[PDB]
C-alpha cells in the first residue's frame, strides 16, 4: 500500500474513537475555526457597526454583556450581502468594527454543519446501517440555514442574518414578528405543532416504554441495571404498552408495530421543523403571513376588532421601535 | 354482590372506549370544554368583553376565532350561570365572557379526569404509571398559566383566550411587558421542549435506520412481530456510530426512554415555575448594571438595551386597544417611535 | 349602525349642494378606488407623500377645494399640487395621463363620482383611520 | 377485539347510509336554518353587523361593573335605538 | 492581508482536494457488504 | 380470481402501496408510461394555466397586480408586447396556452397507453428502447439523445431572440422594448466570466446577467456544448474512474438528477428575487432591492422639490439622509436601502454617474417618467400576506397584491429544499441497496460486532 492508500484507510476507519471521513476533512478545519472565532468574540471583541449607522452594538463579555445579552454581531448593513474576509479589511480593527467575525463565524459554520450531515450518511455507509439519520438532521440544518443565509440573502443584508447570541435571537423573533406577523403563518404554526407534538411524543414514548419494563431489579437497585448492553432479548413487554395505550384513548390510536411508531417519533417533528425553515426561508421573500386587519367590518362600515387587529397593534409598537434610527423613509422595505 | 362491587364492574368493562370511575370525571368535562369552545367560537361575541369580534358568525376565521376572557371589571369572579353576574340568564352570560370562566374549570376538572384515567388503566392492565407521570407537566403549565396567572393579575380578562391568534396576542403581550424572553425559567422550558423535539427526531430516525433486516420487503415496516423477543434494531451498531459522529452515545435503553421522559417534562414545569413569577409581576425584566451603564453612558448599546426598546414600542402602541377598561388615550406626540418609522 | 343614506349624502359642489348615492355607488367606488388608488393611498393616506393625504379637512383646504364631489372628479382629470400651482397629471394618475396611466383608460364620469363618493364617505365611517396610518390601525 | 361491530362493516352497510341520508342533511340543514334564520344572534347575544354601534358612537359597550354587568348590556342594547 | 489570503486559499484548497479525491478513492467499496459496484 | 393474482401488490414487488412507484424499477413500460404521462400533466398545467391567466388577463392593468406567472414569461420572449411591456396582442398568449393544452393530451393518451395497455417490459420488443438501468453504455446513450433535444432547445431560444421577432429588453435604448439580438456574445472570457463569479454582495454569479447579448451568447455556448457532449455519451462508455466512483442502478441516478434539480430550483429562486433583466420588473414587479432603491429616489425626489439640498442633508446618524458612500465610496442611497447599492435599474442607470449617483443629474436630470416609476416600484414592494393582501405585516386589509416574485421564489425555495431531502433519501438508499442492507442488518452477520472495541 502507498502512503495515499493508508491515507484514505485511515480517514474512512471504523475503528477511530470519533470518526472522521471525506466530510470530516472539511468539517473539522471549519468547525474549529467557527468555534475558536467565536468563543474569542463573544469574550473579547469590540461594539459592531450592525446596522450600519455608526451605532456600534457591544456583543462581549469583556465589553459590558453576560451570558445572557452577550452575542457575535452581524456585519454591517453597509457591507450588505458582501463577502467580508479578513483580508478585505484594512485592519482586523477594521475588521472588527463592521462584524467580520460574524462571517467568518456563520459561512465556517454552515459548511462544517453540512458536512456533519453528510458524515452521518458516510458512517452509516461504513457501518451497514441504513442511511437516513442525516435525513432528520436536515431539519435542524435547514433551520440553522434560514435564519443565517436564507434570510439575509431575501432581505440584502447579513446584518439581518440571526445574531450568535441569547437576547440577539430573541431581537432577531421580535423583528420577524413585526415584519412578516410570522405567527400567523401556517408553516410557523406547523413548526410548532412539530416541537410541541415532538415533546408531546417524546415523554409519551419515554412514560410507556417505562411504564412496562420488565422486573429484573429489587426495590433497592435502579431499574436501569436491568437492561445490559447488547442482550438479544427485549427490556419491556409492548404487549402491556400497547394494551395500556389501547385503552387510554381506543384500540387502533395505539401503535402496536414499533418500526411504525419509531417512524412516526421521526416523521412528526422532522416535518414540522421542516416546515418551520421553509417559514423563515419563504418569509425571506417576503411572502409573509396571514393579514386580517380590518378583515371584520360592521353594517355601517366600523371595524369590528378581532384578536387578529390586536396582534396587529403589538406589531406595530414592535415595528416603530426597531432600529430606531436607521429608517428615513416611510416604508420599511426590507 | 353489593352495589358499589356491581358498578366496578361495568365500569371497567373491556369495551372499545374505556370507561372507569375516572370516566364519570373525564368525559362530562372534556366534552364540556371542548363543546364550550366549539360553541363560543363559532357562535359568541367578545363585544362586551373586550370590543372583539371572535366567531364565525361575526366573519372570523378559524386563526382568528377563539372563546375570549371576561372583562377587567369582573376581576377572578367564578362567573357561574347561576352567579349574581349572569344571573342564571344564558344570554347575558354568554355576552359577559361566562364560557371562558366554563370551559378553564371545566377543563381542569377534565384533565385531573385524564390523569386519574391514566393512573386508573395503568393499574388494571399492571403496567407502572410513567405516563401518568409525564401528564403532571401539561397540568402544571395549564394550571400556572390558565389558573394561576390571572389570579396574580387583576382578572381573568389577563389569562389567555382560547384562539389561535388570541393565544399569538398572549405571547407578545408576555414579551412587551414581561419581558418573558429574558427568564432563565423560560429558557429552560424551551430546552425541554426543542430538546424533547430533538430526541424524538433522533431516536426515531436512529432505530429506523439500524434496523436488522428481518423480511426480504423493501418496505421494512412489515418485518416485525408486536410478540417477537427480540430487539428489532441494533443497540450495539447505534451506539458505535453515535460515539464516533458526536462523541457519546446510549449503551442504555432504559436510561434512553427514561431521559425521553425527563427532558419535555422538567422543561414544561420549570416554564409553570417562570408564569407563576410572572403572575406577581415577578419577571426577568431587566440587568440593573446594564440599566446603570446604558442610563450613564449613551454610547453603550447592546442586544439587550435593544430589546427594551422593542417592548417599549409594544406596550405603548398595543395597551389602548388591549387594554380598553384602562380608557388609555395616548396623543400621538407621545408614541415612542424610530425615526420616519 | 348601518350605511344609511344619511352616510351617503355628502357635498357634491363648494356651493352647499348635495348628492345622495346609492349603495351599489359606494361600493362600487371602493372597489375602483382599491384598483386605482389604494397602492398609495390606501387608508387615506399617502405612500409616496405621506404630508398629504386624504382627509375630509386636508382636501377642504386644498386649492382648488377638494372636499367636494366635482372637486375630486376635477383632480382625477386634472391634478395639481396642493396650492393649485403646478398640474402633475405627469406623475399622478388621472384622465389626462391616462396613457401613462393605463389603469385610468376606461375610467368613466360615473366611475370618478363613485371613486370621489368613497374618498367622502370612509371618513365618516372610519373616522380618525382614514388618513390616520399605523397610529390608528 | 372488543366486542362491537367493526366500523368499517358499519360505515359500508346499507342500513347505515339508509339511517345516516335521512340524518345528515338534517342535521346539518337544521344548523343552516339557526343561522339563516337568526336565531343564533338571539341565543347567544352576538351582535349582528348593524348591531355594534349605535348611529353616531365610536366608543365600544365595555362592561365595567361586575355585579351591573346584566343590566349595563341590557343598557347598551336599548342604545341601539 | 495578501498573505492571509493566499494561505487561506492554499489551505482551502488543500482540503477541497482531499474531499474529491479521497470520495473518488473507491468510495462505494468501502462498506461491510457488497464491495463490487462499478 | 384472486386479489393478489397480480403483480402489483407488496407481496410480487416487495413495496408497499406507499412506496407503489417503486415497482416500476425494472418495469421499462409502464414506467415509461409513467413518465410520458407526468410530462403531460406538466404541459397540461402550462396549457390549462396561461388560458386561465388570459381569461382574467385586464391587459391594460400591469401583470404584476394580477397573479400572473405564465404570461409574463411569454411576454419576455418578445410575444404579444410593445414598448414598456404594453400588451399590444393577447392572441399569442392564447397560441400558447391552446397549443400546450393540446399538446398534453397526446403525452397523456400515449402515457395512458404504455402505463396500462402496452408491453409491460420494453426489452423483448425491442434492444432499442429496452434498458437494463446496470447497462453502463445504454444509460449514457440515453443520457445523449436528451442532451441533444436540450442543446436543440437552447438554439430555439437563441433562434427566436435572432430571427424570429427578438426578446423584451428592459435595458433598450429610449426605453423598454422587444429587440432583435444581432450580436450575441461568443466570447468565453465573458460567458464562462459569469460562472466564475462570487455568489455573494456585488458579484452575484450568473444571478448578475444584464443584457440580452450575454444571455443569448451563452445559450448558443449551452445548445452546443449540449450537443457536443450529447454526441460524445453516444459513443463512448463510462471510463474505469467514473465506474469506480458512481453508484449504478435506477435509484441512484434518480438521486443524481434529485440533486441536480434542487440545485437549480435554490438557483432559480435567487434569479427571480434579483434579476430584473431575463425577470422584467415591467411584467414580474419590482425586486425587493428595486423597490427599496425607489422609495428612496420617491423622497429625494419630493423633498428636492421642496428646496432640499439633498447631497448635503445629514440624517440621524450622522450618514447622509439620502446620499451616502458604500463602503468603496460609491454615491448611494442612504436609510436602510444601503444594503442594496448593488441594485441596476434601467429608471435609475441615467442618473449614475462614474463616482456613482451623481449630485448634478439629481438636481437637473430628474425625468417625470422616472418619477412615476420610482412611485410605482415603491407601492408595489414585493411584501405581502398568505391571503395577498398586500404591504408590510401590519398592513389593514385594501389591497389584493402578492408579487410575482414571492410566489416565485417561495414556491422554488420549498420545492428545492425537499428535492435536496429527495436526493439524501434515495443517494442514502441506493448506496445501501447497492451493498445489501437497505433491508437491514443481518441478524447472523451484525458488522459491528466484527469490528474491536471504541474503548
Ligand atoms: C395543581 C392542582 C390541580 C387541581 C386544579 C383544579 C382546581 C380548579 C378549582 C380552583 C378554582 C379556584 C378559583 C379561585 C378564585 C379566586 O381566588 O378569586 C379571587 C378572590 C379574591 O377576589 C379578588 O379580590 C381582589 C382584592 O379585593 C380586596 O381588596 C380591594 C382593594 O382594597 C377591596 O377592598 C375589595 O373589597 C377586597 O375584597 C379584587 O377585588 C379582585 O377583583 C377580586 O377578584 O379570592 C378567592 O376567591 C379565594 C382566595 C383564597 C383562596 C385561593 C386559593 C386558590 C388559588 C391559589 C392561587 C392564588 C393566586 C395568587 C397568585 C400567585
Ligand atoms: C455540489 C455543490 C455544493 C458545493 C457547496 C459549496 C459551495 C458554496 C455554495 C455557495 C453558498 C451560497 C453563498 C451566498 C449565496 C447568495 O447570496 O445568493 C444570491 C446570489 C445573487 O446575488 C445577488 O446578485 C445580484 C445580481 O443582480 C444585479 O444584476 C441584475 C441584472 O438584472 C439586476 O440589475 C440587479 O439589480 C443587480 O443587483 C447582485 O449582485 C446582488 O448584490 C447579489 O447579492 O444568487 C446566486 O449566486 C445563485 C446561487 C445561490 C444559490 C442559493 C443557495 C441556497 C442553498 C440552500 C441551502 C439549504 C441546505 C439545507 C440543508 C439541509
Ligand atoms: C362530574 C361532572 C361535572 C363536574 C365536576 C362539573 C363542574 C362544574 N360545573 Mg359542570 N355540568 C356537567 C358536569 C360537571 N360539571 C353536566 C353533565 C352539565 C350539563 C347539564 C353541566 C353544566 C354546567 C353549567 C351550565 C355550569 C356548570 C358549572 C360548573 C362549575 C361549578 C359547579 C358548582 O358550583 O356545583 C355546585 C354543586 C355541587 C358541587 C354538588 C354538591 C353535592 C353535594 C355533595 C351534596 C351534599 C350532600 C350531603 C353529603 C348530605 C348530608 C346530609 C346532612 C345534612 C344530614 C364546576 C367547574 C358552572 C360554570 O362552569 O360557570 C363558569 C356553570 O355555569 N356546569
Ligand atoms: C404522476 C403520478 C403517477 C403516475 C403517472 C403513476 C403511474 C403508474 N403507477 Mg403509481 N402511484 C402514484 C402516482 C402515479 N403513478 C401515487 C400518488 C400513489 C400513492 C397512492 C401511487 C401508488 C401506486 C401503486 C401501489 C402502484 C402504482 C403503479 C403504477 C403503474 C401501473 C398503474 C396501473 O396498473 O393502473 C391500473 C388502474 C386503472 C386501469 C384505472 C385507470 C387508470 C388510468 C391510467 C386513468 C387515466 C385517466 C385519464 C384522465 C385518461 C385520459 C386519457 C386521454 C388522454 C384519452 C403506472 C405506470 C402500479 C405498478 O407499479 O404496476 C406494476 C402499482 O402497483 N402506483
Ligand atoms: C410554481 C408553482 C406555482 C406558483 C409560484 C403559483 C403562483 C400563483 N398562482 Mg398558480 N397553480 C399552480 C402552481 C403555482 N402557482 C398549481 C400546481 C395549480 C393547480 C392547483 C395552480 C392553479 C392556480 C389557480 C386556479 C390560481 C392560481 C393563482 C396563483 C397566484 C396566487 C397564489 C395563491 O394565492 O396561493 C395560495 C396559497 C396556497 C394555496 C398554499 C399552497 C401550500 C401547499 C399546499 C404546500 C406545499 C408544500 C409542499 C409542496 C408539500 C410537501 C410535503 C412534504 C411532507 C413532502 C400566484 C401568482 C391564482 C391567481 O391569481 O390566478 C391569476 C388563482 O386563481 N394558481
Ligand atoms: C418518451 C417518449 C416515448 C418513447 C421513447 C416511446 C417508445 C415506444 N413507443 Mg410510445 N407514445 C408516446 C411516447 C413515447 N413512446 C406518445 C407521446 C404517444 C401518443 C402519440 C405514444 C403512443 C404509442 C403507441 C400507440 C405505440 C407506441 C409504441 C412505442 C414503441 C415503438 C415506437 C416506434 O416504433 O418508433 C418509431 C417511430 C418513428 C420513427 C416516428 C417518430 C416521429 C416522431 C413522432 C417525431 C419526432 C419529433 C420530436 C422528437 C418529437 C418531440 C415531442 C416533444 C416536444 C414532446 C416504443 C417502446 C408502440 C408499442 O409499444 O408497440 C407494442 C405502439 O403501438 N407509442
Ligand atoms: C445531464 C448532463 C450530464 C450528465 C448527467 C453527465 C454524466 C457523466 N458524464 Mg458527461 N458531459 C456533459 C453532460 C453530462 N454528463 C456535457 C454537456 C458534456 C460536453 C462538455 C460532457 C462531457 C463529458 C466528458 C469529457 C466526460 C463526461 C463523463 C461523464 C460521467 C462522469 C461525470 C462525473 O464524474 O461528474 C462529476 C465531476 C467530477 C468528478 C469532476 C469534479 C468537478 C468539480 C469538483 C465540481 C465543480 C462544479 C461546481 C460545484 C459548480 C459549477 C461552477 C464551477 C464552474 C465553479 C457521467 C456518466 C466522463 C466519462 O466517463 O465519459 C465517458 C468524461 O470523461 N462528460
Ligand atoms: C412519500 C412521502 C413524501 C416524503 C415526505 C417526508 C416524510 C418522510 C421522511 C421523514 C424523514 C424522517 C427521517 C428518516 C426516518 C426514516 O429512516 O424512515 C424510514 C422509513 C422506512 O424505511 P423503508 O426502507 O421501510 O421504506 C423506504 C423505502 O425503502 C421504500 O420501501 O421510511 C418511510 O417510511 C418512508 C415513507 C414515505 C411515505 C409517506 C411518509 C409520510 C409523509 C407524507 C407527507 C404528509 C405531510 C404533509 C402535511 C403537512
Ligand atoms: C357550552 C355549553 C353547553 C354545551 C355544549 C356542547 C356540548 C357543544 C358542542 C359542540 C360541538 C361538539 C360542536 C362541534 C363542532 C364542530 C366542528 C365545527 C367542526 C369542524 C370541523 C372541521 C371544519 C374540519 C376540518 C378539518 C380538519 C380539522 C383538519 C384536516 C382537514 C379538515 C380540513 C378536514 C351546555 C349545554 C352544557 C350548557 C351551557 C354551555
Ligand atoms: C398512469 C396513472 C395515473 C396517471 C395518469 C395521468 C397522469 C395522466 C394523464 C393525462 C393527461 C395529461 C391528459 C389529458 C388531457 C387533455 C385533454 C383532454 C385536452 C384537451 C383539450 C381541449 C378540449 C381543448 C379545448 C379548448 C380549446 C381548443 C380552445 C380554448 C378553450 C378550450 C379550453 C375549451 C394515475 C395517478 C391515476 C394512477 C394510475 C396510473
Ligand atoms: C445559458 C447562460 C449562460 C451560460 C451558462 C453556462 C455556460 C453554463 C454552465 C455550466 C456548467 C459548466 C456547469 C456545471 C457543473 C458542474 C457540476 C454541478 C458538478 C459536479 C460534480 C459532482 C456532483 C461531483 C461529485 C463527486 C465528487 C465531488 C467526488 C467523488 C464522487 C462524486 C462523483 C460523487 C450565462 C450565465 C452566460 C448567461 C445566461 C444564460
Ligand atoms: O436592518 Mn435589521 O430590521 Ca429588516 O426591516 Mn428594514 O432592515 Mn432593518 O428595518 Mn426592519
Ligand atoms: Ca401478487
Ligand atoms: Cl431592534
Ligand atoms: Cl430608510
Ligand atoms: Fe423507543
Amino acid at each position: 500500500a502507498n502512503l495515499w492508500e493508508r491515507f484514505c484507510n485511515w480517514v474512512t476507519s471504523t475503528d477511530n474513537r470519533l470518526y472522521v471521513g471525506w466530510f470530516g476533512v472539511i468539517m473539522i478545519p471549519t468547525l474549529l475555526a467557527a468555534t475558536i472565532c467565536f468563543v474569542i468574540a463573544f469574550i473579547a471583541a469590540p461594539p459592531v457597526d450592525i446596522d450600519g449607522i455608526r451605532e456600534p452594538v457591544s456583543g462581549s463579555l469583556l465589553y459590558g454583556n453576560n451570558i445572557i445579552t452577550g452575542a457575535v454581531v452581524p456585519s454591517s448593513n453597509a457591507i450588505g450581502l458582501h463577502f467580508y474576509p479578513i483580508w478585505e479589511a484594512a485592519s482586523l480593527d477594521e475588521w472588527l468594527y463592521n462584524g467580520g467575525p460574524y462571517q467568518l463565524i456563520i459561512f465556517h459554520f454552515l459548511l462544517g454543519a453540512s458536512c456533519y450531515m453528510g458524515r452521518q450518511w458516510e458512517l452509516s455507509y461504513r457501518l451497514g446501517m441504513r442511511p437516513w439519520i442525516c435525513v432528520a438532521y436536515s431539519a435542524p440544518l435547514a433551520s440553522a440555514f434560514a435564519v443565517f443565509l436564507i434570510y439575509p440573502i431575501g432581505q440584502g443584508s447579513f446584518s439581518d442574518g440571526m445574531p450568535l447570541g441569547i437576547s440577539g435571537t430573541f431581537n432577531f423573533m421580535i423583528v420577524f414578528q413585526a415584519e412578516h406577523n410570522i405567527l400567523m403563518h401556517p408553516f410557523h404554526q406547523l413548526g410548532v405543532a412539530g416541537v410541541f407534538g415532538g415533546a408531546l411524543f417524546c415523554a409519551m414514548h419515554g412514560s410507556l416504554v417505562t411504564s412496562s419494563l420488565i422486573r429484573e431489579t429489587t426495590e433497592t437497585e435502579s431499574a436501569n441495571y436491568g437492561y445490559k448492553f447488547g442482550q438479544e432479548e427485549e427490556t419491556y413487554n409492548i404487549v402491556a404498552a400497547h394494551g395500556y395505550f389501547g385503552r387510554l384513548i381506543f384500540q387502533y390510536a395505539s401503535f402496536n408495530n414499533s418500526r411504525s411508531l419509531h417512524f412516526f417519533l421521526a416523521a412528526w417533528p422532522v416535518v414540522g421543523v421542516w416546515f418551520a425553515a421553509l417559514g423563515i426561508s419563504t418569509m425571506a421573500f417576503n411572502l409573509n403571513g396571514f393579514n386580517f386587519n380590518h378583515s371584520v367590518i360592521d353594517a355601517k362600515g366600523n371595524v369590528i376588532n378581532t384578536w387578529a387587529d390586536i396582534i396587529n397593534r403589538a406589531n406595530l409598537g414592535m415595528e416603530v421601535m426597531h432600529e430606531r434610527n436607521a429608517h428615513n423613509f416611510p416604508l420599511d422595505l426590507a | 354482590r353489593g352495589w358499589f362491587d356491581i358498578l366496578d364492574d361495568w365500569l371497567k368493562r373491556d369495551r372499545f372506549v374505556f370507561v372507569g370511575w375516572s370516566g364519570i370525571l373525564l368525559f362530562p368535562c372534556a366534552y364540556l370544554a371542548l363543546g364550550g369552545w366549539l360553541t363560543g367560537t363559532t357562535f359568541v361575541t367578545s363585544w362586551y368583553t373586550h370590543g372583539l369580534a371572535s366567531s364565525y358568525l361575526e366573519g372570523c376565521n378559524f386563526l382568528t376565532v377563539a372563546v375570549s376572557t371576561p372583562a377587567n371589571s369582573m376581576g377572578h369572579s367564578l362567573l357561574l350561570l347561576w352567579g349574581p353576574e349572569a344571573q342564571g340568564d344564558f344570554t347575558r352570560w354568554c355576552q359577559l365572557g361566562g364560557l371562558w370562566t366554563f370551559i378553564a374549570l371545566h377543563g381542569a376538572f377534565g384533565l385531573i379526569g385524564f390523569m386519574l384515567r391514566q393512573f386508573e388503566i395503568a393499574r388494571l392492565v399492571g403496567v407502572r404509571p410513567y405516563n401518568a407521570i409525564a401528564f403532571s407537566a401539561p397540568i402544571a403549565v395549564f394550571v400556572s398559566v390558565f389558573l394561576i396567572y390571572p389570579l396574580g393579575q387583576s382578572s381573568w380578562f389577563f389569562a389567555p383566550s382560547f384562539g389561535v391568534a388570541a393565544i399569538f396576542r398572549f405571547l407578545l403581550f408576555f414579551q412587551g411587558f414581561h419581558n418573558w424572553t429574558l427568564n432563565p425559567f423560560h429558557m429552560m422550558g424551551v430546552a425541554g421542549v426543542l430538546g424533547g423535539a430533538l430526541l424524538c427526531a433522533i431516536h426515531g430516525a436512529t432505530v429506523e435506520n439500524t434496523l436488522f433486516q428481518d423480511g426480504e420487503g423493501a418496505s421494512t415496516f412489515r418485518a416485525f412481530n408486536p410478540t417477537q423477543a427480540e430487539e428489532t434494531y441494533s443497540m450495539v451498531t447505534a451506539n458505535r456510530f453515535w460515539s464516533q459522529i458526536f462523541g457519546i452515545a446510549f449503551s442504555n435503553k432504559r436510561w434512553l426512554h427514561f431521559f425521553m421522559l425527563f427532558v419535555p417534562v422538567t422543561g414544561l414545569w420549570m416554564s409553570a415555575i417562570g408564569v407563576v413569577g410572572l403572575a406577581l409581576n415577578l419577571r426577568s425584566y431587566d440587568f440593573i448594571s446594564q440599566e446603570i451603564r446604558a442610563a450613564e453612558d449613551p454610547e453603550f448599546e447592546t442586544f439587550y438595551t435593544k430589546n427594551l426598546l422593542l417592548n417599549e414600542g409594544i406596550r405603548a402602541w398595543m395597551a389602548p386597544q388591549d387594554q380598553p377598561h384602562e380608557n388609555f388615550v395616548f396623543p400621538e406626540e407621545v408614541l415612542p417611535r424610530g425615526n420616519a418609522l | 349602525a348601518e350605511l344609511t343614506p344619511e352616510v351617503l349624502t355628502v357635498p357634491l359642489n363648494s356651493e352647499g349642494k348635495t348628492i345622495t348615492l346609492t349603495e351599489k355607488q359606494y361600493l362600487e367606488g371602493k372597489r375602483l378606488f382599491q384598483y386605482a388608488c389604494a397602492s398609495c393611498h390606501v387608508g387615506g393616506i399617502t405612500k409616496t407623500n405621506p404630508s398629504l393625504d386624504l382627509r375630509t379637512e386636508t382636501l377642504a383646504l386644498a386649492t382648488p377645494p377638494r372636499d367636494n364631489i366635482e372637486g375630486l372628479v376635477d383632480y382625477m382629470k386634472n391634478p395639481t399640487t396642493y396650492d393649485g400651482e403646478q398640474e402633475i397629471a405627469e406623475v399622478h394618475p388621472s384622465l389626462r395621463s391616462a396613457d401613462i396611466f393605463p389603469k385610468m383608460r376606461n375610467l368613466t364620469e360615473k366611475d370618478l363620482v363613485a371613486i370621489a363618493g368613497h374618498i367622502l364617505v370612509e371618513p365618516k365611517i372610519l373616522g380618525d383611520k382614514w388618513g390616520g396610518g399605523k397610529v390608528y390601525y | 377485539t372488543t366486542g362491537e361491530r367493526p366500523f368499517s362493516d358499519i360505515i359500508t352497510s346499507v342500513r347505515y347510509w339508509v339511517i345516516h341520508s335521512i340524518t345528515i342533511p338534517a342535521l346539518f340543514i337544521a344548523g343552516w336554518l339557526f343561522v339563516s334564520t337568526g336565531l343564533a344572534y338571539d341565543v347567544f347575544g352576538t351582535p349582528r353587523p348593524d348591531s355594534y354601534y349605535a348611529q353616531e358612537q365610536r366608543s365600544i359597550p365595555l362592561v365595567t361593573d361586575r355585579f351591573e354587568a346584566k343590566q349595563q348590556v341590557e343598557t347598551f342594547l336599548e342604545q341601539l335605538k | 492581508m495578501e498573505t492571509l489570503k493566499i494561505t487561506v486559499y492554499i489551505v482551502v484548497t488543500f482540503f477541497v482536494l482531499l474531499f474529491v479525491f479521497g470520495f473518488l478513492s473507491g468510495d462505494p467499496a468501502r462498506n461491510p457488504k457488497r464491495k463490487d459496484l462499478e | 380470481n384472486s386479489i393478489f393474482a397480480t403483480n402489483r401488490d407488496q407481496e410480487s414487488s416487495g413495496f408497499a402501496w406507499w412506496a407503489g412507484n417503486a415497482r416500476l424499477i425494472n418495469l421499462s413500460g409502464k414506467l415509461l408510461g409513467a413518465h410520458v404521462a407526468h410530462a403531460g400533466l406538466i404541459v397540461f398545467w402550462a396549457g390549462a394555466m396561461t388560458l386561465f391567466e388570459l381569461a382574467h388577463f385586464i391587459p391594460e392593468k400591469p401583470m404584476y397586480e394580477q397573479g400572473l406567472i405564465l404570461i409574463p414569461h411569454i411576454a419576455t420572449l418578445g410575444w404579444g408586447v410593445g414598448p414598456g411591456g404594453e400588451v399590444v396582442d393577447t392572441f399569442p398568449f392564447f397560441v400558447v396556452g391552446v397549443v400546450h393544452l393540446i399538446s398534453s393530451a397526446v403525452l397523456g393518451f400515449g402515457g395512458v397507453y404504455h402505463a396500462i395497455r402496452g408491453p409491460e417490459t420494453l426489452e423483448e420488443y425491442s434492444s432499442f428502447f429496452g434498458y437494463d438501468w446496470k447497462d453502463k453504455n445504454k444509460m449514457t446513450t440515453i443520457l445523449g439523445f436528451h442532451l441533444i433535444v436540450l442543446g436543440i432547445g437552447a438554439l430555439l431560444l437563441v433562434a427566436k431572440a435572432m430571427f424570429f421577432g427578438g426578446l423584451y429588453d428592459t435595458w433598450a435604448p429610449g426605453g423598454g422594448d422587444v429587440r432583435v439580438i444581432t450580436n450575441p456574445t461568443l466570447d468565453p472570457r465573458v460567458i464562462f466570466g459569469y460562472l466564475l463569479k462570487s455568489p455573494f454582495g456585488g458579484e452575484g454569479w450568473i444571478v448578475s446577467v444584464n443584457n440580452l447579448e450575454d444571455v443569448v451568447g451563452g445559450h448558443i455556448w449551452i445548445g452546443l456544448i449540449c450537443i457536443a457532449g450529447g454526441i460524445w455519451h453516444i459513443l463512448t462508455t463510462p471510463f474505469g474512474w467514473a465506474r469506480r466512483a458512481f453508484i449504478w442502478s435506477g435509484e441512484a441516478y434518480l438521486s443524481y438528477s434529485l440533486g441536480a434539480l434542487s440545485m437549480m430550483g435554490f438557483i432559480a429562486t435567487c434569479f427571480v428575487w434579483f434579476n430584473n433583466t431575463v425577470y422584467p420588473s415591467e411584467f414580474y414587479g419590482p425586486t425587493g432591492p428595486e423597490a427599496s432603491q425607489a422609495q428612496a429616489m420617491t423622497f429625494l425626489i419630493r423633498d428636492q422639490k421642496l428646496g432640499a439640498n439633498v447631497g448635503s442633508a445629514q440624517g440621524p446618524t450622522g450618514l447622509g439622509k439620502y446620499l451616502m458612500r458604500s463602503p468603496t465610496g460609491e454615491i448611494i442611497f442612504g436609510g436602510e436601502t444601503m444594503r442594496f447599492w448593488d441594485f441596476r435599474g434601467p429608471w435609475l442607470e441615467p442618473l449614475r454617474g462614474p463616482n456613482g449617483l451623481d449630485l448634478n443629474k439629481i438636481k437637473n436630470d430628474i425625468q417625470p417618467w422616472q418619477e412615476r416609476r420610482a412611485a410605482e416600484y415603491m407601492t408595489h414592494a414585493p411584501l405581502g400576506s398568505l391571503n395577498s393582501v398586500g404591504g408590510v405585516a401590519t398592513e389593514i386589509n385594501s389591497v389584493n397584491f402578492v408579487s410575482p416574485r414571492s410566489w416565485l421564489a417561495t414556491s422554488h425555495f420549498v420545492l428545492a429544499f425537499f428535492f435536496l431531502v429527495g436526493h439524501l433519501w434515495h443517494a442514502g438508499r441506493a448506496r445501501a441497496a447497492a451493498a445489501g442492507f437497505e433491508k437491514g442488518i443481518d441478524r447472523e452477520s451484525e458488522p459491528v460486532l466484527s469490528m474491536p472495541s471504541l474503548d
